[PDB]
């Protein structure tokens, strides 16, 4: 009855909380529910006091990453969304769309004065049980090369529907599939190199079958070699300071600073021919060089190659089969670096030196000769996204049903267990699971399709137990993906799946929204 | 076009006149960096391009209340882009670039829509033999704009903007005295002449009053005995890079270069050596140890050079290496003009660019278009459906610019478009449309021509833009 | 010359002019023809708004909605004219002629980047607009509407109702209409003032309660209300003068110089109460009807003479009664007598049951003149949607004392117009097939609004059905209009008026002419 | 909102025709539309569902009249109707409380109406304190003003008239008159002219010999002073709802004319006297010729509760006005409403294509009511209402929520018998105000009128 | 929020932060407190944490 709170910090305690969260996470799912199945359509996030920056994406990631709110739990679900996209990729547009029907159904079910914790109970073990049903049926490839090259191609391909890139499917995901190729095994993901280049078309992209360097060469170095013996070196090579400090020059005379000068160069030229001695015919230095080092290098005429990237001579020295070098006593105890031709492209209006006949090929490097800095954007996040999920169905075999297969499968499951429990949990579980039934509906929304039939059809046939029965999105009718080649990551369904529900869990369990004072600004 | 600053610009080309211009739209946005990957591709047709992206979007609109879903009209939009590419491969040719009259009538087609478009008399020849002088005329297909500087000078006349395979050098020879040698001698030096100072501190300390002049004389001894290893060679000319934290050039040494009769330049750009290099063949100098004939270039005459009474500049030319850099200097009234003659010497350059880049040649003037028009009329005709509709949409959206042809001509714009559309419609393709007669003539014996990629690149990515635009549908504010 | 003053007050002073008008002004007039879209003709919705003083007022009657907007820009002020001048006109298009406009002006704004002068689009419209009407005039089918036969016509208002919310019953209300339409008709004049009928709702009842009442309908208690209520046949007398004693309108001084004058002047007030009292009551009339009200003695006089009457009764109510009635009006008791007197059929006082208001009807045995239509419904916006709705059919019925007042609508005759605008087009030289062309263009726009705001698949729908149409001609193929198939009109049979959609032509027509010539502009 | 201003006024239409209930009718409007936009939400042709609920109202009127059953054939199980009636009205209101007490005593007052509406002629009197159930109703009639000093203080059998005449300044109907003489004794001989002239008017009217008197306007000083030289009661000038009132209870008549002192009925009544009612004075009168109009008596704790009280009165005087003007009526709240929803969905059995989800849900929407009730009540509302779904399924057409506890039962013996009128015609209203406003596709708000 | 089946409370501190949570202390401490027995029992709720 006594005012506690500071000027601006607000606190409500009844049902109006639970009423801005719920519309405010209500405006967030229908903004972003444009950009799922293959009937999408992008969006744009204007500034203007960014000084007028815009970016247009699909994937909804960037949508929540740009736009701030009062109501925590717009951000929270914001949050949720960063979460999903550190794991793989896509569904961050399902699972924020999935939570918003979840808490509609939340709504629904507070009209009717009861209890959340019985909604809470009832939403684990359904859970559970949907996640074990799913589980049952995951289906498992890799014991074939060509089975596991296709289950890649149709994961690829359907994925593709979700973003632009899909007007030139078969030269993009077939592509991309070769990179998580060169990955040869390995669990890292910073080795593919993203490229802008804006004119041109997505056409004209290509896969180059070597590597591209973006650094200015030294003074005087040969544009094109062959068979170069590489080495790849991080020093000072920039009159090369002693390192020594606390020392100071002080004489009488200045012969002997003429002496101290002419015995520097010599030292410089030791600390060259010191590296000379390994032998090579390309050198490499992550940073900066001087010009009497150019001079010496010139003298024996080798390539020196001055301010690189860290991560890009990481990638090189993983790509060409040598490794960075700062001492140079062993021409004995050093792996050298090996290409077949490095030579000169000039691509866009930008000079790159092209590696050829790499001795490896373990990076990637996609170049992208698009036609606006703005579908570069979206296109190299699409990619990167793309490279994420196959990185992961790499990584674990085991595959799923995506149209709502696997979806309904999980509805019907529920269902059963719904219709076999007793209490109010059953059609709370029920709605849950006609909650899962909004998933593939709003998918045929954004195709446009007679949505209450197709919903029909496809609760028939789960129920017939018809397993494989999934949604064309072709012309609108229902058919076997096995047959149509649409499969999906199981590790990103169950984790959709999964988050979905701890994001609900915790939004559900929520009484009283209490904002502090603003500081200022 | 002048801003909310002091400075003003004029300009002819719509790439440019797009930059200039700034709008909190995303269409405008979207429109403005077509336009500079245009350029980034081509350099020019901008003129154009975004008026022809126009002109489809208000083509999509009437199919848009016709109630066509979008996706079903990007579509449409992928398959006539495909078709027009054929289209426009129908009506080309084959280039040569041995004869020089076609590779001309391709430089002034480009250069019709710049301010200097009536200097093409005198502006022709030197764009072109900028760019043979890059690249050679056996296989190249890749061709650099930074392998050519063009320097930017206030005053003088349109007429005496030249070209010149030689070296200009922006900075003035500190000593008054030896300006001009023939045949003379060229140097260039990385290091400092001036008093040998360490790395760490460096501290000459003094405990005895014979001491000063000791050290005084040893010091002038020892810059004398430096600069007698470099006239050693017999040197004539020594450039000096610019140097900061340190004197380049030596006072005492200058006085030393003015008794030895060489020119003295210092504070030279870090980059543009390499450039020299290209240039003249010089090679640096870091370390008079170093110093040798090996990095010592050659030159018929260079000389610091008046210009009419309007100040001097340094001039080098006549050297025999063979490179493959060029430059241009520009005068005129005030540097509107200037700008104007650099964009249409930078429109030609890029023109040829990809001429060579590409070789292949498409006629201007009003054919293209119509031929577009015709085809996918008869196209839209075979495919029945929401796509007939949409296909004949594209067909009667090409026809806005030719349009825009007529109408800036001084002409009727329908009257113009029946024409076209009969005479092409009766197999007569060449019908160009003539600026100076008014009417469609044939587009040949016009000599206006323009390469292929410059349209290619131009529907290409305004198709993909107007794809992207209609896959756009929702717009959030942000910061 | 430095700048100097010549117009007054250049500091505040905008001027446009040109191509960039033009393109105001099409912009304009392209949103406020879509903002005015969804309501077309025989199926649609209605627009909900609120004006300055916080009513609301809901209908597809587009000139009311047009008329209470606060708008600003001059054109959409013109449009808000030509929708009154439609609307007093006919009844029916209000939005229908508006929507035309737009495509014309759509068509306009087309043709006119292509750089053509605006009178050629003008001289294109009119040719247009002439063999639109010409065509409209040689379809349309002549009706034969007798005294006997009222079903045409009674499908005629059915079809009119449509998209009007009224059509909840959408069959009695016809019938009332074309009842009252034939009592009160002055057939050889081929007249009907609306004057004549007492449109009138209150809230509550149904719209099953809409109703003619073959009489007039009176909003006036007793003035004794212990009196009884009810009579049957009646005669009645019209007295325009109250019942206090006659003083003249001259300022009027009367003296009193003495007592027994005094006395006769209290004994001459009462000689002519009750000498008026004796003469009404010679005359036998049941009812006296007057307007300006009365002194209670005559109240108590009459309760003591059982002889109906009332007072207060407005001017034009009173005029009604004696319209309705037969006879004819008594300045005063000097042409007070038996003949002029006015039969009636029966009165009675009616209360609403729960309402205190008080209400008396008069139905006539005789023939009637007068007729009053009553309304019973939701609250009021339902009375007054009802009441406007009426009387645009009324308007309807009115037009349609005529024959060959009605052709084929339900956007029927759209098809059929734009299909001869274009065969007349095409055997045409240049520079004109394009505004014809594009006349034909806005000619076919309602069709595709209509299927539209029916939510039918348009294009689909407008090309089906103009190929059954092209290929066997008929006026009567329209698309469906009660979205049931059967789009044979001679089935359906959507009824209504010719010289509504013509006059909604040339209105549109001149109109678009008129708007195209304005290319300089002014404005402070 | 204008959608608000359309709702409150179809909230006035429905409370001037009867009441209690437009509440009910307001709810179910909202309900409908959260349906409705529901259904939109789910991308559906306005006009189909506006034709549906067409359809299934207009099934849904003929049912329930198919359940009305007329009555009043007898005076027992009419009068205990009435009685379940008042009550059940008293419930939506807060008179609950003491239904009871209200209820016999409201049947009576209907009863006095014998036929004809104004429950104007109904006459309610509220002074603070007292009780609820101090209040009563009048074994008479009652009047308030006051009398002069010359008339009596006690009064029985007394002979009635009743007069709307302008007494205090004898106005001559002529406006000009003046007096034109020179000695004011001529003034003093007109004075005693118009004083006598007063006079021989007291004189025409007591020549009807009444023993009581009333006047519309009001009685002047000569006047009274007459009537006390004559000794007898007359009442000052009063309202027309007053006299009207008289009127009815003694058969009097409004005169204003008084040469015919036989030709008149004088009013009735047997005791006219005055009580002291706590700090206020009223008169009695009991013993009058007809008991037609009555006089109620309220008290209360506070003015908001008298307030309350009268518009609740009201409004159940309302609702025996008019199941007395029609004597259908069918069974208690919800359970037909529940059968109305059994007909609809047996029908929605019936109904294919898209038009049957649109008027399922409008059934539901019917079905929502009492579950709303189960809410208000403050019990579990789920299992009520799929439990009186089966037992309306089985043809049970009698049982339902019970009014007592949570339970169900039958209200035929329970008694809650349900107006039939009164409701379908709430039905009607709110099927008609529902499509209207979902007709509705733009809003376009004007100036607001710039100050 | 008493109970294993509580109903935790998620709040913005002053910054932008959005926390959730169900114990005392860490409640009471982000929680802006104007009155001083509010920041009394902040400090009596952190001590019982």
């Amino acid at each position: 009855p006594v005012n506690i709170f500071k000027a601006g910090a607000d606190e409500e305690r009844a049902e109006t909380a639970r009423l801005t969260s719920f519309i405010g996470a209500i405006a967030i799912g229908d903004l972003v529910k444009s950009t799922l199945g293959p009937k999408g359509m992008d969006k744009i996030l204007l500034s203007s006091g960014r000084d007028a920056s815009l970016m247009v994406t699909n994937d909804g990631a960037t949508i929540l990453k740009n736009i701030g709110v009062d109501n925590p739990a717009a951000k929270v679900l914001v949050d949720m969304s960063r979460v999903q996209d550190d794991e793989v990729g896509d569904g961050t547009t399902s699972v924020t769309v999935l939570a918003a029907e979840l808490l509609r159904e939340a709504e629904s079910l507070i009209a009717k004065k009861i209890h959340p914790q019985t909604i809470i109970a009832g939403w684990r073990e359904a859970t559970k049980a949907a996640r074990e049903a799913l589980l049952s049926s995951a289906v498992d490839h890799g014991s074939d090369e060509v089975k596991f090259r296709q289950d890649l191609m149709n994961i690829a391909g359907t994925t593709l529907s979700s973003k632009l890139l899909t007007h030139h499917k078969d030269h993009f995901t077939k592509l991309a599939v070769e990179a998580v190729l060169r990955l040869k095994g390995s669990g890292n993901l910073e080795a593919i190199h993203i490229i802008k280049k804006l004119g041109g078309s997505l056409a004209d992209s290509y896969l180059d079958e070597g590597f591209l360097l973006d650094k200015k060469i030294g003074v005087n170095q040969p544009k094109r070699i062959e068979n170069a013996k590489i080495l790849i070196a991080n020093t000072g090579m920039d009159t090369d300071k002693i390192k020594i400090f606390g020392s100071r020059v002080r004489v009488d005379s200045t012969a002997k600073v003429a002496e101290i000068e002419h015995a520097e160069k010599e030292k410089m030229k030791e600390k060259v021919e010191r590296i000379l001695k390994h032998g090579i015919n390309c050198f490499i230095n992550r940073q900066l060089i001087y010009n009497y080092p150019e001079q010496l290098f010139g003298a024996a005429g080798v390539m020196a190659i001055e301010h690189a990237d860290f991560a890009g001579v990481e990638r090189l020295a993983l790509v060409t089969g040598g490794e960075i070098a700062s001492t140079f006593d062993h021409p004995e105890l050093v792996k050298l670096g090996s290409c077949k031709l490095i030579e000169e492209v000039m691509i866009g209006e930008d000079k790159l030196i092209h590696f050829s006949g790499v001795a490896l090929g373990e990076a990637c490097t996609i170049v992208l000769r698009g036609a606006t800095q703005q579908i570069l954007d979206e296109a190299e996040r699409s990619l990167h996204d793309a490279l994420c999920v196959l990185a992961q169905t790499v990584k674990d075999s085991r595959t799923v049903y995506g149209g709502g297969c696997s979806e309904m499968l999980m509805a019907h499951a529920v269902t059963q267990l719904a219709n076999r429990t007793p209490g109010k949990e059953a059609v709370a579980m029920e709605s849950y699971a006609k909650a899962l039934r909004m998933l593939p509906t709003i998918i045929a929304d954004n195709a446009g399709y007679d949505s209450a039939d197709l919903v029909a059809q496809l609760r028939a046939a789960h129920s017939e137990g018809n397993t494989t029965a999934g949604l064309d999105m072709r012309e609108g009718t229902i058919g076997d993906m096995a047959i149509l080649g649409i499969t999906e990551s199981f590790q990103v369904k169950r984790q959709v799946l999964l988050s979905a529900a701890e994001a609900a869990e915790v939004i559900l369990r929520v009484d009283n929204i209490i904002k502090a004072a603003p500081r200022k600004r | 076009i002048q801003d909310g600053k002091g400075d003003v610009t004029i300009t002819n080309d719509g790439a440019t006149i797009l930059k200039q211009m700034q709008v909190l739209h995303p269409a405008a946005r979207m429109l403005v960096e077509l336009s500079k990957a245009q350029d980034i591709e081509a350099g020019d047709g901008t003129t154009s391009v975004v008026i022809i992206a126009g002109s489809l979007l208000d083509s999509c609109t009437k199919l848009l209340q016709k109630g066509i879903h979008p996706t079903i009209i990007s579509e449409s939009f992928q398959k006539a882009l495909e078709k027009g590419i054929e289209i426009l491969t129908d009506m080309s040719r084959p280039v040569e670039l041995s004869d020089r009259e076609t590779l001309l009538n391709s430089a002034t087609t480009s250069l019709n829509s710049k301010v200097v478009s009536q200097y093409s008399s005198l502006l022709s020849p030197m764009s072109v033999n900028a760019v043979m002088k890059v690249i050679d005329p056996a296989t190249a297909t890749s061709v650099d704009l930074r392998d050519i500087k063009i320097v930017k000078k206030l005053g003088g006349t349109i007429d005496d903007c030249e070209l010149v395979e030689g070296l200009v050098l922006t900075q003035k020879v500190s000593n008054s005295g030896i300006t001009r040698v023939e045949k003379a001698k060229i140097g260039l030096i990385q290091f400092c002449l001036s008093a040998p100072k360490t790395d760490m501190d460096n501290q000459i300390v003094v405990s005895d009053y014979a001491q000063m002049d000791r050290v005084l004389r040893e010091e002038r001894a020892y810059i004398l005995n430096l600069v007698k290893q470099i006239k050693k060679t017999g040197c004539n000319v020594l450039l000096i890079q610019k140097s900061i934290l340190r004197d380049a050039l030596s006072d005492l040494a200058l006085h030393f270069l003015n008794k030895m009769k060489i020119m003295v330049i210092k504070d030279i750009e870090r980059e543009d050596i390499e450039f020299i290099c290209k240039t003249i063949g010089t090679k640096p100098v870091a370390h008079i140890d170093q110093f040798t004939a090996d990095m010592l270039g050659s030159a018929e005459l260079a000389e610091e050079v008046n210009l009419n009474g309007s100040g001097k500049l340094l001039k080098i030319t006549g050297c025999a290496s063979p490179g493959k850099t060029v430059t241009i200097v520009v005068r005129g009234s005030n540097k509107l003009v200037i700008e104007e003659a650099e964009r249409s010497i930078h429109d030609a350059l890029c023109v040829i660019r990809c001429l060579v880049k590409k070789r292949a040649l498409i006629a201007g003037g009003g054919a293209p278009e119509i031929e577009l028009a015709l085809r996918l009329t008869e196209y839209s005709r075979t495919l029945s459906g929401m796509e007939s509709y949409c296909v004949r949409a594209f067909a009667d959206a090409m026809e806005v610019i030719p349009s825009t042809l007529a109408e800036n001509a001084g002409l009727n714009p329908i009257s113009t478009v029946t024409e076209l559309r009969n005479r092409h419609a009766q197999g007569e393709k060449t019908a160009g449309i003539n600026v100076r007669k008014g009417g469609i003539s044939n587009i040949l014996e016009e000599l206006v021509v323009q390469p292929l990629l410059v349209s290619v690149s131009a529907l290409t990515l305004a198709t993909e833009t107007v794809r992207s635009i209609l896959k756009i549908d929702d717009v959030v504010n942000t910061r | 010359g430095r700048p100097f003053l010549i117009i007054k007050d250049q500091d505040r002073k905008s001027r446009l002019m040109g191509l960039e008008a033009l393109k105001s002004h099409i912009m304009a007039a392209k949103a406020v023809a879509n903002t005015m879209r969804t309501s077309l003709g025989p199926n649609g919705l209605d627009k909900m708004m609120v004006d300055k003083d916080g009513d609301v007022t809901v209908t597809n009657d587009g000139a009311t909605i047009l008329s209470m907007m606060d708008v600003d820009h001059q054109i959409a002020k013109l449009m808000v004219e030509l929708s009154k001048s439609q609307d007093d006109e006919i009844g029916d298009g209000t939005t229908g002629v508006v929507v035309l406009a737009g495509a014309l002006l759509e068509e306009a704004e087309q043709l006119l980047d292509r750089g053509i002068h605006p009178i050629r689009i003008a001289d294109g419209y009119e040719q247009a607009a002439r063999v639109a009407i010409e065509h409209l005039d040689k379809i349309s089918d002549s009706v034969l509407v007798d005294i006997k036969d009222t079903e045409p016509l009674i499908q005629t208002a059915k079809t009119t109702l449509g998209s009007k919310v009224v059509n909840s019953c959408h069959r009695q209300m016809a019938e009332i209409a074309v009842n009252a339409v034939l009592t009160v008709a002055d057939m050889e004049r081929r007249d009907v003032d609306f004057e004549l009928i007492k449109v009138e709702g209150k809230v509550g009842g149904r719209l099953e309660d809409t109703k003619l009442i073959k009489g007039v309908i009176v909003d006036k208690d007793f003035s004794h209300p212990q009196m009884p209520k009810k009579v049957e046949d009646a005669k009645i007398a019209i007295l325009t003068c109250p019942f206090e004693p006659p003083k003249p309108k001259t300022k009027h001084k009367l003296d009193v110089t003495s007592v027994e004058d005094y006395k006769a002047l209290q004994k001459y007030e009462k000689e002519k109460f009750e000498e008026m009292i004796q003469q009404i009551k010679e005359t036998g009339a049941n009812l006296a009807i007057c307007q300006w009200g009365f002194d209670d003695e005559a109240n108590h006089l009459l309760l003591q003479n059982n002889l109906p009457a009332v007072r207060w009764v407005g001017g034009p109510e009173i005029e009604l009664i004696a319209i309705a009635t037969g006879g004819r009006i008594v300045p005063r008791f000097s042409e007070l007598t038996a003949e002029k007197l006015g039969f009636a059929g029966l009165v009675q006082e009616i209360s609403f049951g729960t309402t205190k208001d008080k209400m008396l009807v008069i139905e006539q045995c005789k023939n009637s003149r007068a007729v009053t239509i009553f309304i019973r419904g939701g609250n009021k916006m339902i009375i007054e949607e009802a009441k406007r709705s009426l009387h645009d059919a009324l308007c309807v019925i009115r037009n349609l004392i005529r024959d060959n007042r009605v052709v084929y609508g339900g956007g029927a005759a759209e098809i059929s117009c734009a299909l001869a605008v274009s065969q007349e087009a095409d055997k045409c030289p240049t520079l004109e097939q394009y505004a014809m062309r594009a006349f034909a263009d806005a000619l076919e726009v309602i069709p595709m609004a209509l299927s539209e705001n029916s939510g039918m698949n348009p294009i689909q729908t407008m090309t089906e059905v103009r190929a059954r149409q092209v290929k066997e001609m008929n006026p009567a193929l329209g698309i469906d209009c009660l979205h049931k198939g059967t789009n044979d009109m001679k089935q359906q049979h959507v009824i209504e008026t010719l010289i509504g959609k013509k006059q909604q032509i040339s209105l549109a027509t001149q109109m678009v002419r008129m708007i195209l010539k304005i290319d300089d502009i002014r404005k402070p």
